[PDB]
């Protein structure tokens, strides 16, 4: 049970960060521009079984755009991303939407305003109305604070499966191995752990 | 959930990191409830941690007696330790984890519970 | 591997191999998919790949391969079309047109290859943008007639025309020059008579075809721009509002067309167009009631079930109703035969407003705001809508969302907890709901109170009790503050307070107590006028807040402190005076038991409490009693401070106690908090600590340096050093806070500034980069802003201590030291504004670094740096101009004028700094106008370069033409000359100047741009 999802939007808006948060849990602080597209499988467990999104994380910079709308072929859903701290990224949302729906005429689409954790917000809530006439779902999100970070996939899953009562459920948790190697017998243990201890954890001012 | 046969010995909110030695940096693996779960049939105690909202497992391993909690140079509310068999993402893997808590008191409670669970597992 | 062979253009393209590469990319996975992706991208990017498109289109068996071939042509067409000889352009045009016709005439391909045909249609439209109509005058006549020979071709032509209209009217503003956009709009306008003719005929002779839908899709685009007479003087409105609403497969697009019609601003003197605007609405609503659902339908349940297209339909219905009614409801308000239609339409909106969907609710809420604002002002209208407004009161009161002040929330496991994050989206939704409910309250204050008062009774008597119900009710009650008479408000608020208090006495458990406590706090904090006039209630409220500060729930404690602040910002006077029936002013009672009250609060909540007392205390304007109140308030931190300083200097090694460092930070934080609310009045308390505080700053600074030297840079990550640096940051923050609000600037300069700079500047300059606090730059910014004009030597010292060393931290990349970056350019901004003489006293090598630092700021994508960098450049140019014809200014222009012009052009044209376009254009306009206003007194050129006596005007145009010719070699000389001629003529006219720049940015993206485009204005 798998669905192709294309993710589009201006460069630097947070598309790859958002995907990596969902894939691995990490928060990537650096901006490494995507070159063309990167495809990542992404599985969610629901009360209706597992759902798999094949996430086509496309490039937002024009000089890295690769195949451009060629990536959209046979997409079954999409996320359009912009950055609420950068008004030009919202002004370009109609352009990304135009290219997308010319290729995918009848798919569910989420519009996402990212970086709502930043205090100096430039694209205010009341400005954001593009989704109304285009029948897109909209969410304020933050890949950094994870505010609403699950909502785009939960909404898409409800639309693709055709069940508005679909929910994410706790994945099964098998009993883990009981016989394990002593790591302290592994020789490189002393060097490997010292490096870990003397590399500071990031964001020590955060609440967790 | 595969947790119905277990007793929650201890629960605490936490953020889990794994060390990426290629990049020599810590990377977040999940934030949520860290639970010590004692299987009522075998009396074995595991750490099980799920992410908020997605409920996805970011830690699943036995609290082995061989493991040792060590401090991190930057934090008075964290522990790092080597784990040799975590199955959060499928087949058993080794990681250097770091786990951070809301306060130094929580971190000290976690260490005392971690070691209590190690004693339980030695039986 | 084999896939790479398609990249070898010295061999014939293996078409079967291309199709496998494409298949691997689209249908494969993992490493093979990723390798195929790189190969396809390189193939697509080969500048000769378009020569293969004909061959791929004829021989490939993979529709995706043909899509990609068309992408390759699309790049050619939109970009280098004009270099091709005419035979090649005619040829490409012919086989694109021929492929489209061929695909449409094969019924199976027309049905199964929509993606590929749509892509071909778009490709043809790109050709039209290059060629039509000047080199293709017969296209529209050829299109129209080819439509009669085939149903499929006719339908597809509706797609071509839809895309053409989109490209010329909806998406031209960014993608074409002003002149080419106008050319193509006039061309489509000239030919639209024939186009509408074809469109209308198709619509008359059909019901539910794919051809009907496609034709209506094209009409939706036309309605953006076409003359009104095509809508109101044909039969098309009757067709849209009746026939095409009946069938579900034309209903969605027709509703969208009718929404576009509904927004045109009609000629409002014409009684017949008005009758037609009424009629198409009557028809549409009649179709909805009989074919879709009656007005009584539960749209909330319908939307939640989410059958078929029900959600999109209900979204489109809300948009139609709100659009039409916001524009035209007055047409329905006076004729009594139209009353039922007006009210049924609004009843549909009432039902739509019950749907559980935030974005749809906001859409209807926007309309309700439009309606009730009009009923509030417009005579004799509100009675029409009494029943609609009464229903709406219920909907909004029952669906209030959580205001910003309410800090307790219900999590996913059902527990009442402090909120993890602020929610800007719901905070805004609350404010929108309050705006509407405020208006609704004014429209019928009795109905509003009755609804709220009876809802409250069913919370007390338990019959409707729940967290959601007491919450939405309390939030609604708070939101209408200011709508009632003080006498009705008195009875209303007295009733609500006493009832809510009784609620709190009754409910057992932490969770119900925290819920009802947050609701009490929201309500009382929203009604300061009532509390002002009723001391007995204000006192109980404040004392009740102090009770909440002892609760175990941190959300309740936090909210009590914020509510305290909120009440006292408005009611402070009734704490500073002595009340009749009270032994002493309440401020003095609060100060006395401050240890008792705050005993269970965390430090940052204690600091908020002190800031609140600082608000009360600054209400007292007799200087003597205020300084005594200040002294009284600061007793516990001053006592802790006095102890700390006698021990800290008796053995400098008592500061390694991490608990002592925490106590010190909280003492300073208490001082910051009090100083924040008291401002200039804080000066006596700052005087009590100032010299010992700066000595502590020094002692802490030495420990930090010693720790780094002994342990390495990693020491800056330790809890110990971070705690020590928090003392330094909080000390800088206190001084910045005071100086920002100070009124006696002589005391600032004569008492504060000199010890400050001695304590901080050298420490900053002589620490290693990772130990430097960006807060130093922030504090210095406030010093320069407030008293920079009184300390010119201090400003020079500030520059020398921070300029070069901070620049060196931030000029290897755009990412390191983000706080220093931002504070650095804020400081340079204020110095350049207020103390520009300090830059004149830089040695020329350091002034050169200043220019480098400014242009470096241009190149940032971070807005705080970029905006300040462009402002500095503007201010510097103005500073230099104000000096007049003197050696420093003449040398500035010879050394730096063309650096600023070319660096500004570079960020304008490189497509990576579009956020700063307006300020860049402003800066460039200022630089060019300097030369055309002859404000630069010396030649900008060298002796020999040009004939002596040559104007700077002539030389500027020649420098810029050469610069642009080498940076954009694909422009012709005439394009560059016309652009510069326009740009220089327009340098007093910003909006026109900016348009000429945008036209240039279009032309550099293609070959063959018309130089006469720059004559548009
Ligand atoms: N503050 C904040 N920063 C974010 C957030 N999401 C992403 N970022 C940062 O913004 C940048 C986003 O980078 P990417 O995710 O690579 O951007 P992208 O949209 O994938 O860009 P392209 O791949 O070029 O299209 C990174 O530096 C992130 O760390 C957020 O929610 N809040
Ligand atoms: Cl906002
Ligand atoms: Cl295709
Ligand atoms: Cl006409
Ligand atoms: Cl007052
Ligand atoms: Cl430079
Ligand atoms: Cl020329
Ligand atoms: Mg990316
Ligand atoms: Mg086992």
């Amino acid at each position: 049970v798998q669905f192709k999802l294309v993710l589009v939007g201006d460069g630097g808006t947070g598309k790859t960060t958002f995907v990596k948060r969902h894939l691995t849990g990490e928060f990537e602080k650096k901006y490494v521009a995507t070159l063309g597209v990167e495809v990542h499988p992404l599985v969610f467990h629901t009360n209706r079984g597992p759902i798999k999104f094949n996430v086509w994380d496309t490039a937002g910079q024009e000089k890295f755009g690769g195949l451009r709308d060629g990536y959209y072929i046979q997409a079954q859903c999409a996320i359009i991303m912009f950055d609420v701290t950068s008004r030009v990224t919202y002004k370009n949302v109609p352009n990304w939407h135009r290219d997308l729906v010319r290729v995918c005429e009848n798919i569910p689409i989420v519009l996402c305003g990212n970086k709502v954790d930043i205090k100096d917000r430039k694209v205010k809530a009341k400005s954001i109305v593009f989704h109304r006439k285009k029948n897109l779902q909209y969410y304020d999100i933050s890949a950094k604070s994870n505010y609403n970070f699950e909502k785009p996939f939960l909404w898409l899953a409800r639309k693709l499966i055709g069940d508005p009562n679909l929910e994410f459920v706790a994945m099964p948790a098998l009993a883990p191995p009981e016989v394990v190697d002593d790591p302290a017998l592994a020789a490189q243990y002393e060097h490997d752990l010292e490096v870990a201890q003397t590399t500071a954890l990031p964001d020590e001012d955060d609440d967790l | 959930t595969m947790e119905e046969d277990e007793e929650v010995l201890y629960k605490v909110r936490a953020k889990l990191f794994r060390f990426d030695a290629d990049a020599k940096e810590w990377k977040e693996r999940g934030t949520g409830d860290c639970k010590f779960l004692k299987n009522k049939k075998t009396n074995k105690v595991r750490i099980l941690m799920r992410r908020d909202k997605t409920l996805k497992i970011c830690a699943n391993h036995i609290i082995a007696p061989e493991y040792t909690l060590k401090p991190n140079v930057g934090s008075d509310r964290s522990w790092v330790y080597a784990c040799t068999a975590d199955i959060a993402e499928g087949e058993a893997e080794a990681f250097t984890f770091a786990i951070r808590f809301g306060s130094k008191e929580n971190a000290d409670k976690f260490k005392e519970e971690f070691e209590k669970a190690q004693e339980i597992n030695k039986k | 591997g084999a896939m790479e062979g398609i990249l070898d253009f010295s061999n014939d393209l293996d078409i079967a191999l291309l199709d496998q590469v494409v298949s691997t990319f689209y249908q494969g996975s993992g490493v093979q998919q990723k390798q195929a992706q790189e190969i396809l991208t390189k193939f697509q990017d080969n500048p000769d790949a378009w020569q293969k498109a004909d061959q791929i289109l004829q021989f490939s068996t993979n529709p995706q391969s043909k899509f990609i071939a068309l992408s390759i042509l699309d790049k050619l067409i939109t970009r280098k079309w004009k270099l091709l000889p005419n035979d090649h352009r005619i040829g490409i045009r012919n086989f694109v047109v021929g492929m489209i016709i061929s695909m449409c005439q094969d019924d199976e391909v027309f049905k199964t290859q929509k993606n590929l045909i749509n892509k071909s249609d778009l490709t043809l439209v790109q050709i039209l943008k290059q060629e039509w109509p000047q080199n293709w005058p017969e296209f529209i006549p050829e299109l129209i007639g080819s439509s009669s020979s085939s149903v499929n071709v006719c339908e597809n032509n509706m797609i071509v025309l839809k895309l053409l209209s989109e490209e010329v009217f909806d998406f031209s503003a960014e993608q074409m020059t002003q002149a080419k956009a106008l050319h193509l709009k006039n061309s489509m306008s000239k030919e639209f008579e024939q186009i509408f003719k074809l469109c209308f005929q198709v619509l008359e002779q059909g019901s539910s075809s794919s051809l009907i839908v496609a034709t209506l899709e094209s009409l939706l685009r036309y309605l953006h721009w076409i003359p009104y007479r095509y809508i109101y003087e044909t039969n098309i409105l009757e067709l849209l509002s009746t026939k095409f609403m009946t069938s579900p497969d034309t209903r969605a697009i027709t509703l969208k067309c009718l929404t576009e019609v509904s927004n045109l601003k009609i000629p409002q003197d014409n009684d017949l167009i008005k009758r037609q605007t009424v009629l198409f609405f009557q028809n549409t609503l009649q179709q909805i009631a009989t074919s879709v659902m009656p007005v009584t339908a539960d749209l909330k349940a319908t939307y939640a079930n989410a059958n078929g297209n029900d959600q999109s339909f209900l979204q489109d219905l809300a948009m139609f109703l709100t659009t039409y009614l916001a524009r035209n409801r007055a047409l329905l308000e006076s004729d009594e035969s139209l009353r039922e239609l007006l009210l049924n339409a609004h009843q549909y909106l009432i039902q739509l407003s019950k749907i559980e969907e935030r974005e749809l609710f906001k859409t209807t809420l926007d309309y309700w705001h439009n309606l009730v604002a009009d009923l509030f002002y417009e005579p004799l209208k509100k009675h029409i809508y009494e029943e609609i407004c009464s229903q709406l009161r219920l909907v909004i009161i029952e669906n209030m969302v959580r205001p910003e002040e309410v800090l307790v929330v219900e999590n996913d496991e059902g527990e009442i907890v402090r909120e993890f994050v602020k929610e800007s989206d719901t905070i805004q939704l609350y404010k929108s709901e309050r705006e509407v409910l405020v208006y609704l309250t004014h429209l019928n204050v009795i109905d509003t109170e009755e609804i709220m008062i009876s809802k409250l009774a069913r919370q007390i008597d338990g019959s409707e009790w729940s967290w959601h119900n007491i919450n939405t009710l309390s939030w609604a009650i708070g939101s209408i503050s200011g709508t009632m008479s003080e006498d009705t408000e008195k009875r209303f608020v007295v009733t609500v307070i006493k009832d809510l208090l009784g609620l709190c006495e009754q409910k057992r458990g932490k969770d119900n107590k925290a819920v009802v406590a947050s609701d009490i706090m929201y309500v009382v904090g929203q009604y300061p006028r009532f509390l002002k006039a009723h001391w007995n209630f204000l006192r109980t409220v404040i004392l009740k807040l102090f009770e909440f500060m002892h609760e175990t729930h941190e959300g309740v404690q936090d909210m009590a402190c914020d509510t305290f602040i909120k009440i006292v910002q408005k009611c402070k006077y009734h704490f500073v005076i002595q009340q009749p029936r009270e032994s002493e002013p309440f401020i003095q009672t609060i100060i006395r038991d401050i240890q008792k009250t705050t005993a269970d609060l965390q430090p940052q909540q204690v600091h908020t409490f002190y800031k609140a007392c600082g608000i009360i205390i600054s209400e007292e304007r007799s200087v003597a009693e205020r300084n005594r109140l200040l002294s009284d308030l600061m007793q516990l931190p001053n006592m802790a401070w006095d102890t700390i300083v006698e021990q800290s200097t008796a053995n400098p090694t008592l500061l390694l106690d991490s608990e002592t460092v925490k106590i010190i930070a909280n003492i300073i934080k208490t001082n910051v908090a009090v100083c924040t609310s008291m401002g200039a009045d804080f000066y006596p308390q700052l005087g009590h600590i100032y010299y010992n505080m700066l000595q502590l700053y020094r002692a802490v600074s030495s420990m930090i340096s010693a720790q780094v030297a002994a342990e390495g840079l990693i020491a800056t990550k330790t809890p110990k050093v971070r705690g020590l640096r928090t003392i330094k940051k909080e000390i800088l923050k206190l001084v910045e806070t005071y100086i920002s609000k100070a009124r006696n600037l002589d005391d600032v300069v004569k008492v504060l500034v000199e010890p400050l700079l001695n304590a901080v500047l050298e420490d900053y300059m002589n620490n290693v980069p990772d130990a430097r606090d960006a807060e130093v730059l922030n504090c210095m910014t406030t010093v320069v802003e407030k008293v920079g004009h009184m300390i010119p030597q201090g400003v020079i010292l500030i520059l020398q201590s921070v300029f070069e060393c901070t620049l060196d931290m931030i000029n290897k990349d755009f990412t390191e030291y983000p706080e220093h970056r931002v504070e650095f350019y804020k400081l340079l901004k204020v110095i350049n504004e207020k103390s520009f003489a300090a830059f004149l006293e830089l040695p020329p090598a350091a002034f050169k670094l200043f220019v480098d630092a400014i242009c470096w700021a241009f190149k940032h994508n971070n807005r705080d740096v970029e905006v300040n960098g462009l402002q500095i450049a503007l201010d510097l140019v103005k500073n230099i101009e104000r000096m007049g014809n003197v050696p420093f200014a003449n040398e500035f222009h010879k050394n730096y004028f063309f650096i600023f012009v070319s660096e500004t052009f570079f960020v304008l044209t490189d497509s990576d700094h579009k956020s700063g376009f307006s300020k860049q254009a402003l800066l460039l306009m200022k630089l060019i106008s300097l030369v055309y206003d002859n404000k630069i007194s010396v030649p900008l050129y060298q002796e020999a370069e040009v004939p002596q006596g040559t104007s700077n005007q002539v030389y500027l145009s020649q420098y810029l033409a050469n610069m642009l010719s080498n940076a954009f070699p694909h422009l012709t000389s005439e394009q560059i000359a016309s652009f510069l001629s326009a740009l220089t003529k327009q340098c007093k006219d910003l909006v026109v100047f900016k348009g000429t720049l945008r036209d240039f940015l279009v032309q550099i993206k293609e070959v063959g741009g018309d130089p006469t485009d720059y004559l548009f204005a």
